[PDB]
């Protein structure tokens, strides 16, 4: 049991999957000069806990803008139009000893998702609802929204071989916590934080939750994101 | 066939340059020589992109980011005269395009073009890594216009240019209908961030939309 | 000048050549290469990544995520059974392993399988994972599977048993059956029916030779 | 002799090649090169030269030299304001800077601005030159411009204030507004209304990549 | 499009040789093969000068003085026979010119000429720095004839020669109308004395005369 603290946010934790074997880092020019906030920003932003029942198909969050209303990070998104960060993501499950199940906690950089009924697009509020997650579906759906059927998560790939990305299994038999570090994967050193979704944290239950008639009918999944090494553009003159 | 002892140890064919760097025909198109002075059927266009045919698109979607020089060689035929000379004008991403076969854009000094006359070896034109960013992005989970406007999934970093092709002969006594076959080839290719293979069939050439497909082919029971 | 003579093969266009293409933009200087995380420098680095294998791909459970779940909890018929060849096998053909191998005609190597038991932390039982050589016939009973190659995988102690199946190549393969050694013993509080996930990748190193076009795309 | 074979691309005419052209006048020996003053060896040596920027390019003052004059001498609305991008901006598109940048598609660098106050030697006042980042909105008031980036430029002390605006590139830009901190204080002898000239060049070094044809010529 | 982080540091495309040294088509012209034994429509002329088309002229007027070798490659077509052979005769500034397609000047040993037959690679002829002075002058604020006579702005130092082009075939059964496209290219170029860019449109190809144009595009107010 390790009680991590960052700033004015302390969580209680119980091995880290460093995404692509690199730890996030700063970009290191007078023509373009970054600003490193360091203060705040790096604290833990615990999202709303998500209840995982027997019939839950999955969830996804789209970062960096899932934190668009989360304190100083969410506020520096509005004053700087360029930025980058690292996002340590803790995912606890705090189930009991008699609950069973298994989760795939994967980050999937550049998750371009497909519309439900092709030949058209979706109204941009279907990919993300800031803090709250968009759930997947168990079967096919229609309408101007994301094709959120599992087995074809979002991108038209098999959902089983979604393990190529930075992932972690949460098998309630053995463990309950996951932690992933995603060192800002992008083709340009800095990019706008409202246009571009750098990665898509999606939690997908492979083995469904199961229990008997006495336990709690759900297992709350807690998501915590710590934006590390966030740096922005300069606002001062040169 | 029979199961033989396939005994060897090699992964030189599995490298990225030995997997992606293969020439494939990506653009057939017709273009006449005479008649209809204001027509769009006297030249070819083909905006250069990897999402041309599904067989190569599938390979480009193994990886999120990749950068590579392209070296295309055209194979130009003709039907129905003099000896014919062609022009394959590559315009960069920032470049004016012709509207007619006799536009002024064809004479732009910043648009490199080959003048291949018939009978010789096929014309080969090589284009370096043009993109503004540091790699071409196969996927772009983002919006071109800020504040979640239209045009999802299209970034302007992975723009490669266009390829305008015409006869340079002003006219002809009879009709000559030329056919061009552009052979695209990645070169000096690097690739980042692997990605699971495509499962569903492709719908359209500018989006990732799909129909929900089964994972694998079904069998009768779990034990047969 | 220099007396040259053109050989057969001059002024032709061989599709697969590696000649110096005359660059169309010589003045142009391309963008400097930054370091982007996660470079791939060989395709067999994708095959070495584990990925979930749809063993329960029966006729009505392939468009849901019930394809990946092996139901555990009749001891006379095996739990599951499938050909051990990533090509031309419904179970292992759309795996990362099985999908980077359909780009090639000649491939040879080994393949490791991980069986993650996704049941309760209180459920306890034994499963017997038998392997048949590529020429042998499948075991029809549990005893006949015990007399061959097997691993009595105690679930109560470890929850993940790893294999490494050799002699996997094409240019009549093995079998990974699984048997109830014991039933799943469970306390009154925990549920009775559990699931087992499977995985597949390249075990140590994988050999692969002749590139071709994939059959899946039409 | 030497067995050669012609590759694809033989006997073609690529417009942009750098081959050894056979000289038509080989006997001819060209005139010796004298030293002529003022050699240009890079185009960005033209962009680094200051030149007057027509800020007051309103609908009827562009064919006279009133375009270059910013009238100084209502404190609620700013004196002047313009996009900070030498391309696609009416104010900075025909500057030496803005004109050597329309020959190119990809350019990135910084740009310095000099504000020469061309008033009397007795006129004294303060101007507040605010800069908005490329994502931010313009200040609607003088206080809101004071809370951002600014430089309270006292005219009575120095008559030339120099900026250096970074993050200037294309492949939604900044703003240089100017405000009346104080009015222009003037003795009885000197005139009341003054002018402010502006300048623009490359601040330290300028990067520029993809050559194209200019839009201005028809 | 969207505003991306255009992060790189390069000025190799802004040098003079990477700015001026680009091949641009500067002369289209027709010339027959037979008929009208005394006619001016059986050969081409094109007195070589930088003031051909406004797009390249504008670039040459960035600089007052410049010196450079020129390396032009012609692209010759034909319409309507035998196999055709052409002749591209470059006459120096001091050189006799033909008056007809069958003049004696075509046989002058001091006028270098290429004999390109149809079907091969395009003919390339390179001309060194011919001028008498030490550089070509884009502008000449002076008078050719002393004591302020006629012909303002024309110096004889920036004379480059002429380019007479004909068929060498004496006749033909039918009419053949050939088209030539001269691709001018500065080479090994140096430039002195920078100069502000042209603002007004061009009027004539031998003078600097202009119509008074506005400085920039107008906007509504000084503050919008």
């Amino acid at each position: 049991v390790r009680s991590m603290t960052l700033g004015n946010s302390t969580i209680t934790t119980q091995n880290v999957v460093v995404g692509y074997g690199e730890w996030p880092s700063y970009l290191s020019t007078a023509e373009d000069q970054p600003t490193q906030p360091d203060v705040a920003t790096c604290r833990f932003y615990t999202l709303e806990s998500v209840q995982w029942e027997k019939t839950s198909p999955g969830w996804w969050w789209k970062f960096p803008e899932a934190l668009k209303n989360m304190g100083l990070f969410g506020q520096n998104m509005h004053y700087h139009y360029l930025g980058r960060a690292g996002y340590t993501i803790h995912v606890q499950c705090n189930a009991s000893k008699f609950h069973q199940g298994c989760l795939l906690v994967v980050c999937v950089p550049e998750a371009e998702m497909g519309c439900a009924d092709t030949d058209t697009t979706f109204p941009a509020t279907e990919l993300t609802t800031e803090d709250t997650p968009h759930v997947f579906t168990s079967d096919s759906i229609t309408g101007k929204k994301v094709q959120a059927a599992v087995c074809n998560a979002g991108m038209g790939v098999g959902v089983g071989n979604l393990t190529i990305f930075p992932h972690q299994w949460i098998n309630l038999r053995t463990n309950n916590s996951a932690t992933i570090v995603i060192p800002y994967i992008n083709s340009v050193p800095m990019d706008n934080m409202f246009r571009h979704y750098n990665f898509t944290l999606m939690i997908i239950p492979f083995a469904p939750l199961n229990f008997t008639d006495g336990a709690t009918a759900y297992v709350p999944i807690t998501v915590t994101i710590a934006p590390m090494y966030a740096e922005y553009n300069g606002l001062r003159l040169a | 066939q029979t199961r033989h002892v396939v005994n060897f140890h090699s992964r030189s064919e599995s490298t990225i340059e030995n997997f992606m760097g293969r020439a494939a025909c990506v653009f057939m198109d017709q273009y006449k020589i005479n008649g209809e002075e204001t027509s769009t059927d006297r030249f070819a266009v083909w905006t250069i992109n990897i999402r041309e045919m599904a067989q190569l698109r599938r390979k480009c979607e193994m990886f999120t980011y990749m950068r590579f020089d392209i070296e295309m060689t055209m194979v130009i035929t003709s039907c129905q005269m003099p000896v014919l000379t062609h022009q394959i004008m590559y315009v960069p991403p920032g470049g004016p395009i012709p509207a007619k076969v006799d536009g002024y854009e064809w004479q732009t000094s910043t648009n490199p073009s080959v003048f291949w006359t018939e009978g010789n070896a096929p014309p080969r034109i090589s284009i370096p890594f043009i993109s503004v960013g540091n790699a071409y992005s196969s996927f772009y989970d983002g919006w071109s216009h800020f504040t979640q406007d239209g045009t999802y999934g299209y970034t302007t970093l992975n723009a490669m240019g266009k390829l305008y092709i015409r006869h340079v002969n002003r006219s002809s006594p009879h009709q000559i209908t030329s056919t061009i076959r552009v052979y695209f080839k990645p070169k000096h290719i690097k690739a980042w961030v692997p990605r699971p293979p495509r499962l569903c069939p492709y719908i359209n050439k500018r989006d990732v939309n799909f129909v929900v497909t089964e994972i694998t082919d079904s069998r009768t029971s779990i034990t047969d | 000048g220099v007396p040259v003579l053109n050989t057969p093969g001059s002024n032709q266009f061989l599709t697969s050549d590696d000649y110096q293409s005359p660059s169309a933009m010589p003045q142009f200087d391309e963008t400097p290469e930054m370091h982007i995380p996660g470079e791939v420098r060989n395709l067999m680095e994708i095959a070495e990544v584990d990925s979930v294998v749809p063993v329960n791909n029966v006729t009505g459970k392939t468009k849901s995520m019930d394809a990946y779940q092996i139901p555990v909890g009749d001891k006379t018929k095996p739990i599951f059974s499938f050909q051990m060849d990533p090509g031309y096998s419904s179970v292992l053909k759309r795996t990362l392993l099985g999908e980077m191998l359909n780009y090639y005609a000649h491939w040879s190597g080994s393949v490791k399988l991980t069986f993650l038991f996704c049941g309760s932390a209180m459920a306890t039982g034994k499963l017997l994972i038998s392997y048949s050589p590529p020429g042998a016939s499948v075991p029809t009973s549990r005893k006949d599977a015990m007399l061959g190659t097997h691993i009595v995988w105690d679930i109560g102690l470890q929850s993940s048993c790893v294999l490494c199946v050799p002699w996997i190549s094409q240019s009549s393969a093995g079998y990974i059956t699984c048997w109830y050694q014991t039933n799943i013993v469970v306390p009154p509080g925990a549920p009775t029916s559990c699931d087992v996930l499977c995985f597949a990748s390249a075990c140590n190193d994988f050999s692969v030779r002749l590139l071709r076009d994939t059959p899946f795309m039409a």
